[PDB]
């Protein structure tokens, strides 16, 4: 098994909807423990954790220099996508139309 | 009448790059995604990546990240794919297709990319005659030509029922193919049998009469 | 990445029968699976979207089913225009991945190959080349093996094989096998033999010639 990435993540480019209707976040890893398992979570409008919304199976960083695509299935309305662990976690707001 | 037009073929020198087009018509270009695929004989189809014309959103299969670049010219309803530093592993049919929530629906005709340093070369046409049975099989060996596009007919197309056309193979950087015809033994050599080979790329036509 | 497995590269059928083509996903892809039909030299045609929905214009002979990992394309009352390649595609997540394809062919009675051997032409020999050709024609099923011998010794180096797709007229297969030598090596040996092994007989079919005849 991989160890959970202990480092920080940043956005490589704008978060966007995919051809199949999911939401893709492409991240650039800033740590030094790759290959490592990406911590991921989703939150509702109130910042409360909601499970089962990660589409990508077992997202990993294999090389710190290579960005990683991560897809989520957010709920309609306001929510957050969170990449990484701790307070340093990359927290992205998302609004899903209709 | 949704259409996606791609040029038929591209010959690329090893190490060079190529840029191919996908021109859309019969629908709102900015309302749908465009996908790019690679199809090689013997290997399963591969998805290279996609692009959304209205926003510029683009996604790649990591396997093609260092090789392919997807761009657009929305004013001319065209999607482009550029492949860099080509090797023989890049020789394939490259398709574009319209996409969306229901995946690829309409596919383009495909661009056949051949990666080779070969020059246009006319074929050498050799007769294949027995050196019996109630039937006799005759052939023509069409060897050492480039690029891969020949036609072989028998008696200018008059003999067709028993003809076999064998797919070409790569041999010493050039192509080789063969064709066979079977006639009743009592009719040859009495009723002549001649293969006609056409290789348009080298403007070559060869008629080879089969001799006993 | 998700792997889409089509366990059957080839499937035999008869006009009017039912055929079920399977596609297995390596993870749960829900119903995000499309099916395509492709004929030689042609672009794929979309048949089924989201596992079970038929595209406009597609005959009702075609039905798709399954959810999760196990998908099936069913073709009822198979027609001769249905003889083609079929492949699945998952679009649950990037990268989209395709099944390896399943080619639908027509069943017919077993047939032994007609084997013919040909010496190099005098025209080729004048240029310094010596290609010995063997045609193994109109056999069924498609599986076949060819072995070459020079002066009774098995030769593998210099052999190139080409196979035709199923014939539209008689449903048989054919193969061309060419042993290419230089004239210098060809003129240092006498007998050239091609041997075909096929399921129709326990005894291979052997054809041969002597250069000195």
């Amino acid at each position: 098994s991989y160890v959970m990435c202990t480092g920080s993540f940043k956005l490589e480019k704008e978060v966007a909807e995919t051809q199949h209707g999911t939401v893709l976040v492409q991240v650039k890893y800033e740590g030094t423990d790759a290959p490592c398992k990406i911590p991921f979570s989703s939150q509702d409008e109130k910042g409360v954790t909601q499970n089962g919304r990660l589409i990508t199976a077992n997202p990993i960083v294999t090389d710190k220099e290579k960005p990683v695509n991560i897809e989520a299935e957010p709920p309609f309305g306001e929510s957050y996508i969170v990449v990484g662990a701790g307070e340093k976690a990359l927290k992205l707001s998302w609004f899903k139309k209709g | 009448d949704v259409q996606l037009v791609e040029p038929g073929a591209e010959l690329v020198q090893p190490g060079a790059s190529v840029k191919m087009s996908c021109k859309a018509s019969g629908y709102t270009f900015s309302s749908y995604w465009i996908n790019w695929e690679k199809q090689r004989p013997g290997k399963g189809l591969e998805w290279i990546g996609n692009i959304y014309p209205g926003s510029g959103t683009v996604n790649y299969d990591d396997k093609f990240k260092s090789k392919a670049t997807l761009t657009i010219d929305t004013s001319s309803n065209t999607a482009y794919m550029q492949l860099s530093s080509l090797t023989s592993e890049d020789s394939a049919v490259y398709y574009c297709t319209r996409g969306g929530s229901h995946a690829m629906d309409y596919w383009g005709q495909g661009t056949s990319v051949t990666v080779s340093s070969a020059k246009t070369t006319p074929p050498s046409v050799y007769p294949l005659a027995p050196g019996t049975g109630s039937s006799v099989t005759l052939g023509c060996l069409v060897k050492g030509y480039f690029p891969e596009s020949v036609t072989v007919t028998w008696n200018s197309g008059s003999l067709s029922s028993s003809v076999h056309t064998f797919p070409a193979l790569l041999q010493s950087g050039l192509y080789t193919m063969s064709s066979s015809v079977t006639v009743p033994s009592s009719t040859w050599p009495s009723q002549t049998v001649t293969c006609s080979v056409a290789h348009p790329a080298s403007s070559t036509t060869v008629d080879k009469k089969l001799e006993p | 990445d998700i792997v889409m497995t089509q366990s059957q590269k080839f499937m035999s059928t008869s006009v009017g029968d039912r055929v079920s083509i399977t596609c297995k996903a390596s993870q749960n892809v829900r119903t995000s699976v499309a099916w395509y039909q492709q004929k030689p030299g042609q672009s794929p045609k979309a048949l089924i979207y989201l596992a079970s929905n038929r595209h406009t214009g597609v005959p009702d002979r075609f039905t798709g089913s399954g959810s999760g990992t196990d998908f099936t394309l069913t073709i009822s009352n198979v027609q001769s225009e249905d003889l083609a390649d079929y492949f699945c595609l998952q679009h649950w997540t990037y990268p989209y991945t395709f099944g390896g394809g399943t080619k639908l062919e027509i069943k017919r009675a077993d047939a032994a190959p007609t084997v013919s051997i040909f010496p190099p032409s005098s025209e080729q020999l004048t240029s310094g080349g010596a290609s010995v050709v063997c045609f193994l024609n109109n056999f069924y099923p498609k599986d076949i093996n060819v072995k070459w011998k020079i002066d009774g010794s098995e030769r593998q180096n210099g052999v190139l094989n080409s196979w035709t797709d199923q014939d539209s007229k008689d449903s048989t297969y054919s193969m061309s096998s060419t042993l290419t030598l230089t004239k210098d090596e060809y003129e240092r040996h006498n007998s050239y033999t091609c041997e075909a092994t096929h399921k129709t007989s326990t005894s291979p079919i052997v054809k041969s010639f002597n250069r000195n005849e």
